[PDB]
């Protein structure tokens, strides 16, 4: 299963405090409207690649 | 798409007919030119090696490189108020209008200063200033001339030009009814006076309407003040490009020159520092570079500004579209952010009737030409009008003159001549 | 002036001879107050060797 | 991380975990102290420029300093909008302007003489008679003349890149 | 003081060749600035190095003095413009043009020369003295209305 990743995936790259600015900076970041792999926990838990990086989320209602 | 270029308007032209403009319209542009940029000023020792005996003294081994660097940026801070000076400067004394405005229904009010502001600068002014908007050793100098005494001039030159039309640009100031005034700029377009004077409450009105719609147009388009913002906007991205280019390493180690004295024995940090020298002085050279060719572009544009000003605003030109379209009468200066701003009233005709001309008319035998003005006819009957303003007189001997005969004129033709 | 111009005499004006820099008077160290301890105590006065 | 400035309070809220603050020019604008989290702007030393206002040395040794875009705190001191003035008495009367300073300011050497700033003129103010029915016309003239100097040439050096660099 | 543009031209021209010729004394980075001290102490491995040392310096001098009378010969190629149209709209014709000749009403010029450059002797035309006198647009007669 795929989903659209949309705008997810944006971290702060540095501590470095910016305001009223737009800073251009280059970093390992999750590429726009990319996919991302759609695991499910109903009625699966392999082992992933890592890579250079991996992007988790997750949506929980009872901390499963 | 490929671009048009325009509408394509034949002109009915043929060997015996003349449009003469029978209506006219006041109109006021605003041309805005450039007079000076920011004076910036770079300390090339402190740019260079920052709080650094080691950086400083390496950096001594390329002579007047460094000082050669100040002398131009002296130079270019200089002829910034030179052009300043040059351009509004022209006036030796500082004139004032009348509390009373009695200037033939000529309303002033939105060019003149505002006593109510803290700042005595006019509204166009002050919307003229709403729209235009490190610690390394850079720094800013001050203009000599402050905002309030570019509008002092600017005020001055305004009265000046409204109370003694040009002839205070000559000489004295020598008051005259401002109606008298247009009558001058109406006989220097080749368009008599008595046009103006039947037509004073017409021509005072599109005046004001014109002056209207230059306040709604500097109220509501952002661009209009694009030659200057464009000035601005360029001074900051040199100096954000001059900062940013000392966090380079130029092939160093550390961009940062404390990490690299920190961290290396003089052998090696004196190798860094002559690296990290090498590429901040280059970027100096640069910079330096880039001021000096805009600066003399912005000194071309403030020389032609200065040129506007005495030809256009304190006289009257006859130079085609030196002064905005259409047949210039006059022109008020207006200040504006390391600029000037200058609205130009031009005579535009409006109007215009298809007549049939001739060269010459025969009466007995002799070839009658106009003093002034062109001979036209409504089909029926022939006149003679001012070329620039369709106004039918009587042909008459106090008209036109006598040169040859019927024989030699191609075109003339026949009429009879009127003798008081 | 004198030394700037490279001469006796100064012309009426005004004249860039030297820049100004206030020099710094003391240095400021700062690091956080307790970040986290060693337990070099129970190794050296450890009950029993 | 280590640097030259003015340490001051600040009102600039940082998140919990920024530490360090950067300006457009992304040098360092302010700090998070590590021991009392508080937020420091760091304000570089002030600096500037020394500028010496002079009448010729053929009338008088007598000079003033304007120390350019510093206040009259880390250096008869006027301050003014340029920078810190030393030396030059500060006169409400105005003048026409003959050595400039910045900003609207000028000094000179008048009077028991010294050097004074002053607010510049611009001339004399002069109004002017108007009127609906006033008219001035000129009943007599003068002939002046008036000289323009232009520059036309410079002098045409030649440099022999090989001599110079390697002779 | 009259002479002020000129003088300062020359003074510019005079001051960028001083600094050129001086910065043949900056070691740039070398042991020495003088080349032949270089050569007759150091082996050609060393010696290279610090020649296209002195070399990179001097020719970014030159590169310098050159940037920066392209630029001043660019002002005083203007400047020339500007006296070649003072010339024609001047002294061989009469310019209507406002204190492009001088305060006043032109009449006339007169061309002098000077060192690399020309002086402008402008002839105006100056009103001196005047009276207030009242005026009116027109002139009622017979009911017609007189216009000069
Ligand atoms: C010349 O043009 C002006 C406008 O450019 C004319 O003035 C307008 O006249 C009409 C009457 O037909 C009025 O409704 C408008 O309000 C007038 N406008 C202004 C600004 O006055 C004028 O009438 C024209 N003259 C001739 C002889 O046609
Ligand atoms: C000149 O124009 C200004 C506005 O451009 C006129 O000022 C307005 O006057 C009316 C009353 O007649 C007020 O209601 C407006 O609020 C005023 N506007 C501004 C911006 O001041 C002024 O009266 C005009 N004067 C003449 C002689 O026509
Ligand atoms: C051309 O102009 C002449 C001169 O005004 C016109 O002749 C007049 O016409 C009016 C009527 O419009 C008569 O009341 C006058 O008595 C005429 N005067 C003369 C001397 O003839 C003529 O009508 C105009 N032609 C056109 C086509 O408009
Ligand atoms: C204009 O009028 C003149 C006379 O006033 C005309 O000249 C006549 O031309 C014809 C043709 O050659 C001759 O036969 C007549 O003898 C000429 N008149 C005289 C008095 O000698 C001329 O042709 C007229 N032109 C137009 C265009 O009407
Ligand atoms: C116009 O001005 C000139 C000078 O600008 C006057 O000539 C002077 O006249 C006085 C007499 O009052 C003599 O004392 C001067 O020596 C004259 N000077 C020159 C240079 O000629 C001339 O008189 C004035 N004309 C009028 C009508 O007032
Ligand atoms: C990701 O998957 C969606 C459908 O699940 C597809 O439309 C999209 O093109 C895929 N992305 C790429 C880069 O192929
Ligand atoms: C004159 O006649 C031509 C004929 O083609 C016409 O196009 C033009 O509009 C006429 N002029 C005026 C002022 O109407
Ligand atoms: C104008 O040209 C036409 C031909 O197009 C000719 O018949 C007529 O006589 C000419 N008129 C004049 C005055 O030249
Ligand atoms: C460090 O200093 C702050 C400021 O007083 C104090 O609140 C904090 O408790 C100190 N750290 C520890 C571990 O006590
Ligand atoms: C001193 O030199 C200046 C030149 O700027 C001159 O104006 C002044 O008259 C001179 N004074 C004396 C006493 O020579
Ligand atoms: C200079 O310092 C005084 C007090 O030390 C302060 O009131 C004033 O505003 C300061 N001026 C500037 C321009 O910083
Ligand atoms: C100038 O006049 C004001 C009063 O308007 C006065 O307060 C000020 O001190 C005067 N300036 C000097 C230098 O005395
Ligand atoms: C005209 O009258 C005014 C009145 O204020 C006066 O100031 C002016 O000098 C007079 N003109 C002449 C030429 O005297």
């Amino acid at each position: 299963a795929y989903t659209n990743s949309f705008t997810r995936g944006v971290y702060y790259p540095d501590k470095v405090f910016r305001s009223s600015v737009l800073h251009s900076t280059q970093d390992l970041f999750l590429p726009f409207f990319s996919n991302v792999t759609w695991f499910h926990a109903i009625h699966d838990n392999p082992v992933l690649p890592f890579n250079d990086g991996v992007y988790f989320a997750s949506t929980e209602k009872s901390n499963i | 798409y490929t671009m048009s270029l325009g509408a394509e308007n034949s002109v009915a032209y043929s060997n015996n007919s003349i449009a003469i403009p029978t209506n006219f319209t006041i109109s006021v542009t605003t041309e805005i030119l450039p007079v000076s940029m920011t004076k910036t000023s770079v300390d090339c020792t402190m740019y260079i090696c920052g709080d650094s005996t080691e950086c400083s003294n390496l950096l001594l081994q390329y002579g007047s490189f460094c000082t050669q660097l100040n002398r131009a940026l002296t130079g270019i801070a200089v002829e910034q108020d030179k052009n300043t000076q040059e351009v509004f400067a022209q006036v030796k004394q500082i004139y004032k209008t009348p509390p009373i405005k009695d200037f033939g229904g000529f309303n002033f009010s939105q060019i003149l200063p505002d006593p109510s502001k803290p700042s005595k600068r006019s509204f166009i002014e002050d919307l003229l200033f709403n729209k235009v908007t490190k610690f390394n050793g850079l720094t800013v100098l001050p203009p000599l001339l402050t905002d309030e005494m570019i509008a002092q001039y600017t005020s001055a030159l305004l009265a000046g030009t409204i109370t003694s039309g040009w002839t205070f640009g000559a000489g004295a100031a020598l008051q005259i009814p401002f109606a008298m005034q247009m009558a001058y700029r109406f006989n220097g377009i080749g368009v008599t006076q008595n046009v103006l004077y039947e037509n004073q409450k017409l021509i005072a009105n599109q005046f004001n309407s014109a002056i209207g719609k230059i306040q709604d147009s500097l109220s509501s388009t952002a661009s209009a003040l694009g030659k200057l913002q464009d000035v601005v906007n360029q001074n900051a991205q040199a100096l954000n490009t001059l900062v940013k280019q000392l966090s380079s390493n130029f092939g160093a180690i550390s961009s940062v020159l404390n990490d690299i004295l920190s961290r290396l024995d003089p052998p090696e940090a004196e190798v860094q520092i002559d690296r990290l020298i090498t590429g901040r002085l280059q970027s100096l050279q640069t910079y330096v570079t880039q001021q000096l060719i805009r600066a003399a572009e912005i000194r071309a544009s403030a020389n032609l500004a200065a040129t506007k000003m005495s030809e256009c605003v304190l006289g009257q030109s006859k130079r085609v579209d030196f002064c905005g379209k259409g047949y210039h009468l006059m022109s008020f200066p207006q200040s504006a952010p390391h600029g000037v701003v200058f609205l130009h009233v031009t005579y535009v005709p409006a109007q215009e009737k298809n007549f049939t001309t001739a060269p010459a008319i025969c009466h007995d035998g002799k070839a009658h030409f106009p003093r002034e003005g062109v001979f036209v006819s409504n089909g029926t009957h022939w006149f003679v009008t001012q070329r620039n303003f369709y106004e039918p007189q009587i042909i008459t001997t106090d008209n036109t003159f006598v040169s040859g005969n019927c024989d030699v004129v191609i075109g003339i033709v026949n009429n009879t001549v009127y003798d008081p | 002036t004198k030394c700037t111009l490279k001469s006796f005499t100064v012309e009426k004006g005004i004249y860039q001879t030297s820049n100004f820099r206030v020099q710094p008077t003391e240095s400021i160290v700062r690091f956080p107050n307790i970040t986290n301890l060693c337990p070099f105590g129970e190794v050296f006065n450890a009950t029993r060797f | 991380l280590t640097g030259t400035g003015v340490l001051t309070e600040s009102n600039k809220k940082f998140l919990p975990f920024q530490q360090f603050g950067r300006d457009i020019a992304d040098t360092t604008d302010a700090v998070r102290d590590p021991q009392t989290l508080e937020i420091l702007d760091i304000t570089p030393c002030s600096f500037g420029g020394v500028s010496v206002i002079t009448p010729g040395t053929n009338t008088s040794n007598q000079v003033a300093v304007l120390y350019q875009d510093v206040n009259c705190t880390e250096v008869n001191v006027f301050q003014t909008r340029a920078g810190c003035l030393i030396g030059a008495e500060h006169v409400n009367n105005s003048y026409e302007c003959d050595i400039p300073i910045g900003a609207g300011i000028c000094a000179s050497y008048q009077t028991s003489q010294s050097i004074i700033a002053y607010t510049m003129s611009l001339g004399a103010e002069n109004s002017v008679a108007y009127s609906n029915n006033s008219i001035a016309i000129p009943t007599n003239f003068t002939i002046s003349v008036t000289t323009e100097i232009l520059p036309v040439s410079m002098t045409k050096t030649s440099v022999d890149c090989t001599m110079y660099i390697c002779g």
